[PDB]
């Protein structure tokens, strides 16, 4: 092939993220920003 | 310097119209016809080029400006149609079973395509989006595709056994093929005769107009099925006598060029921008 | 012919459908194929009685058979006040059907042509030549400014260029502003220099078969679809006629009365 | 389950609301493709349904969402057509002389019909208004209609001599017949084989999009001669290979589905609401 | 009328309420009996249809309003029970070993079901949860499911080996199979005779009413083993003579329609949800 | 993006420069080399394509971005040389008696030519000005021009005698012929094997540079006798070994690209003027 072939999957992720940005709350998002996320915390939220 | 592409042109809504320009566009442009060999055969002449040129002169075009070109038929004209010429009018006779190839030729010449090469034997090829196609032109373009999954193994077909490949267009002189966008493919295309280019579709080549001569409007220039727009450059005139057809063209040439435009001409007579 | 003025606050008048039905005449033209498939002969009277419930009086619906499109093309009379013309579609008849539609739907004002004597131009976009007869063969030689043929000799007739052959009807347009010498079959075929006035609203054309093929406008650029060019899908002429009778209200309401002060007396089926 | 049927909604113009319904009695939207069996014969395969399912998965539809309901041909599909799905696509290969059958099938599925029974033997029958037709379905239909009068004497037909009747359709699997609205008719139709239903036309159905594959725009779903409106669901595409057709549909499925609408679905897969 | 949109209804608490509707339901609707063949055989008659119609009209149903339907037996009637009617009564004679068949027939008809299709030989299938079953109907359904772990490997079965599959219903005309919810499954069933559909249970069907004729309460329509409600539309009788059964039904027909109610989906008010 | 119009840009004479674009021109464009077959003949190797490619990579040109195109010789390459590529270099081994042929080829490729057809058999042609020429291309071109009076009578030639006609070009692959401007001409050129085009001279074609490998400065691109300039893109180099020539090219490729620049007519900026 001519390159890697997961850019399609990234495009699908982009399409869903752009619409998913609207369903986010604010007042208790700022506190999440205040909280220090680190390597331990960031990826523990995966689905399963 | 750019020509000013990113600068606005403040206009006005009270400036008076400048006067006509039909005379100047006639005296500058060059009208140009593409007609089948059947037309000359039925006309049974050979001073008819001269007669039509003098008729155009009476209509208001200087002498060395109307150029006639002859092609054997639609499918054979489809193999590398080079519009060598300024205002193109492609007379096109309808007959059953030529719906798709006639539509493909109309698409190819009406729209501007930016084409890149493809090395079929080596690399797999995707289609980026809605505007991309693969255009295959030559003496015998039989195209067989095998789509590959995430594991580079074909789905419904094995890359080794060419019989299992899904044929998508067989024995056409021109084939504009679309495939699901985002899947690598292995193509088996007869490299000796046919050549296949990966072509994006830019805006419309708003210079060439297509005059269908026979049946009902069928030209679906837009490969997408949800939309079948009718361009003003796609004309349709019934016929029995080629002389009557040519006289209609000569009589109504002013309206046809008024529909067409001159600025959308390319230096190359090729019907696409080859960008290597 | 005068400035008519009228406010916008005027209220609507009552529906005029009743008066037009009780005063005007509807008249159908159908091909002999229709009668042959029907295989009847009280069907005219039955269809009249069936129109009666739709509203027309007993005699106001008049049926006029014609053989086929090519034979009906020759000098078609329209003996009525609301004319329907049923045209079966079949291959190779596209331009003949379009020519007949162009002849009847549009309203032509026109003069005769003495082909043997003079040379005839075409003034502009509207002006066509209508050739009608048992079998027309319109040969034309265009002439230069010196009264010499181009691509043809004014004496030799073989060099002439056919624009229509073995046609019962031929609407021919030649390049405007060029003198032309016509050779046309003086016995069978007459030819008339005809200008295209506005539309003829008295008539309407029901195509019975295929797709959009009628092109009333000889221009290539414009292929308009006027309201009076209907098309319906046919498999049984009884079904076609039932459709027409059932939807007669919309057909008549899409047509309109003729507006052209003619000066040539002719037979009309007015009641 | 709306039952605030009458009271009106109010909605502002200058504001896009972040509140909205989240209704779900589903797993996910499901698509279902009806195609003629000649498509399978040309394709000459049998993992091709699986390959198309994989390519739909590429375009985003989940695996269990796409189904394929083969039919033998248009006329045989017209007998009690069934919409077993949410987003229905129906591919129709055009051919000469199949035009009215094809248009009637398209009308039947595209519009929404409210049917009632018709016991021909006992009662006369009538068509109350323009929206009411009679649909004959079965393996062999032959409708003969004898219109009656106020006195109940047949016109152009004797009430008992069946040969005097007028045949509006014969030997069709589907017949959407319109007769003059206001006159009683005595029907004679082959009761052992073909059934007849007195059906009114409600609004349009949206699960079904009809992809015509061959000739020009000929589908006149509206029985009225005057109006022949090309709605957005009667799509057309030219063709020479069924693989090309299917790849086109897969590539542009998102546009097709967002032309269609899932909401107007029905519990039973019948093409009409039968109210006894 | 604002279909396809839930709208709250503000109702008062002290408006004096309307008069009876029994006249309306008798003079508008259509009562619709279903009886087994054994009833006719024991009756040994055949003007009894007319006799019961007269006895109905005595209580005030128009002549065509009452509509008798005859079915061979419970198991053969359960296959595709198409209750296209307005006020349905279904008489079910109880006999031993038919407990589950009667229960699943009642489950199928008493409740409205939305059935998506299934393609067994191509996909694996799940159950969304409590309200989703798989309904299989035909001449001979022998559904053999077997589950799959997350790695697509069967447990208790080998996917390729049908002999290892775990049959869950064999040779039933109708089988409403519930499997463990949230586990992919592979199915095999005799595709030529028996069809299967992924069916989700919506609310109850008010149109139908099941008169069990014979033994004690056995109809546990709710597949959940804990709840076992005796819905008002499941009536019971004790019988020796089908004449006595029909006489009771005719004498108490008013109370039956009081128990029943018009099909909610068929109403105009449910136009753009799942109207049927 | 405001194509077509000639809008006046404005800029300040005190602004600062920007970062160098050398990286971009190496990393995005495509270098493109035409050489004579005697080059490879003297090389007598054959992974030298790969060797040159890797040397170009060391200079900064990615592996797939450099193309090589062997051509037989100057005269047979000048017949319609199509430079469908992005940064073109044309090596030319100068030899005696090919001075005019090499200069004709250089004039053809180093400038943008706008060419219209020429129907020799029908019209009589003219030259608008010094910027107009007639380019004849084919296997064997023998242009014979007969100039005409103001009354369409030849001078020095008879309009009917190709013997009396005056020969201007004879049996060459490429012939850029000029004639007196403002005098109608009648041409005869062997139409079966040598096409001819009436061409106009636009601005210069920066996309391509010429490298004379042999003798002394001779290339007179300007057909005017007076001006015989020396353009930056007309480079010259001495030689004894083709390996040394190619190594010089690779070493100084950055300077050569600096001499050249992207084609003015390949950009969207030139979209609606003569884009190609
Ligand atoms: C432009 O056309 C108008 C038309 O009336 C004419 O009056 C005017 O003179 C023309 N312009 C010039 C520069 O002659
Ligand atoms: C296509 O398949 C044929 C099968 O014989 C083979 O000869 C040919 O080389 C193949 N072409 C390509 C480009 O793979
Ligand atoms: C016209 O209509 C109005 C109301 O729509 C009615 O009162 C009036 O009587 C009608 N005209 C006639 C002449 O009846
Ligand atoms: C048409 O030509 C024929 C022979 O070429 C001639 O006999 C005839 O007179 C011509 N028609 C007219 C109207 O002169
Ligand atoms: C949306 O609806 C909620 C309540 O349903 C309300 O509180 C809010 O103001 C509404 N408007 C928005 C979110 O813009
Ligand atoms: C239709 O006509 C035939 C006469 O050929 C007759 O036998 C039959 O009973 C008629 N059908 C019905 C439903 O009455
Ligand atoms: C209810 O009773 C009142 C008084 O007897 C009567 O006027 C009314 O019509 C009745 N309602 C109906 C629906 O019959
Ligand atoms: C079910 O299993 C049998 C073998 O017992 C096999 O022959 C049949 O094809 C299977 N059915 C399906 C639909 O795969
Ligand atoms: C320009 O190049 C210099 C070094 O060559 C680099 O430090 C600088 O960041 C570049 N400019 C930009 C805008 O990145
Ligand atoms: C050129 O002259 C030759 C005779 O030498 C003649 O046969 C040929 O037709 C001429 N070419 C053209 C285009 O007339
Ligand atoms: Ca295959
Ligand atoms: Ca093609
Ligand atoms: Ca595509
Ligand atoms: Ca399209
Ligand atoms: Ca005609
Ligand atoms: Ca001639
Ligand atoms: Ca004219
Ligand atoms: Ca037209
Ligand atoms: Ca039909
Ligand atoms: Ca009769
Ligand atoms: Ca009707
Ligand atoms: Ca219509
Ligand atoms: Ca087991
Ligand atoms: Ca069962
Ligand atoms: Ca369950
Ligand atoms: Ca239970
Ligand atoms: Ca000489
Ligand atoms: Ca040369
Ligand atoms: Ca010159
Ligand atoms: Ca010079």
């Amino acid at each position: 092939t001519v390159r890697q072939d997961l850019e399609r999957q990234l495009t699908n992720l982009r399409e869903e993220f752009n619409s998913l940005s609207q369903e986010i709350a604010m007042a208790q998002l700022i506190d999440l920003a205040l909280l220090p996320l680190d390597m331990f915390s960031m990826f523990s939220g995966i689905k399963s | 310097q750019n020509y000013g592409l990113n600068i606005p042109i403040t206009g006005s809504m009270d400036t008076v119209y400048s006067n006509s320009t039909r005379e100047e566009v006639f005296l500058t442009s060059t009208l140009c016809l593409y007609y089948p060999t059947e037309a000359s055969t039925q006309i049974s002449d050979g001073e008819w080029k001269d007669s039509l040129s003098q008729m155009f002169l009476i209509k208001g075009w200087p002498t060395g400006s109307v150029y006639f070109k002859e092609y054997s038929n639609i499918v054979d004209f489809s193999v590398d149609p080079q519009l060598y010429c300024d205002y193109n009018l492609v007379l096109m006779k309808y007959d059953q079973s030529l719906e798709l190839d006639m539509s493909e030729l109309a698409d190819l010449i009406l729209n501007e395509w930016l084409c890149n090469p493809m090395d079929i034997t080596l690399y797999y090829y995707q289609q980026s989006g809605e505007s991309n196609k693969w255009i295959s032109m030559g003496s015998s373009c039989t195209v067989k595709v095998c789509p590959l999954n995430t594991q580079t193994l074909g789905i419904g077909c094995q890359t080794t056994n060419v019989d299992s490949f899904e044929t998508v267009a067989e024995n056409e002189k021109l084939a504009i093929v679309d495939v699901v966008d985002g899947i690598n493919h292995k193509i088996n295309l007869t490299t000796t005769t046919c050549t296949i280019r990966n072509c994006k579709k830019l805006g419309p080549r708003e210079n060439v107009a297509v005059i269908q001569v026979g049946g009902a409007n069928i030209l679906d220039i837009t490969a997408d099925p949800t939309t079948n727009p009718q361009i003003e450059r796609m004309m349709r005139v019934n016929w029995k006598r080629w002389w009557q057809v040519f006289y209609t063209i000569v009589d109504y040439i002013n309206q046809i060029v008024q529909v067409m435009s001159k600025r959308s001409r390319s230096l190359n007579s090729a019907a696409f921008y080859y960008r290597v």
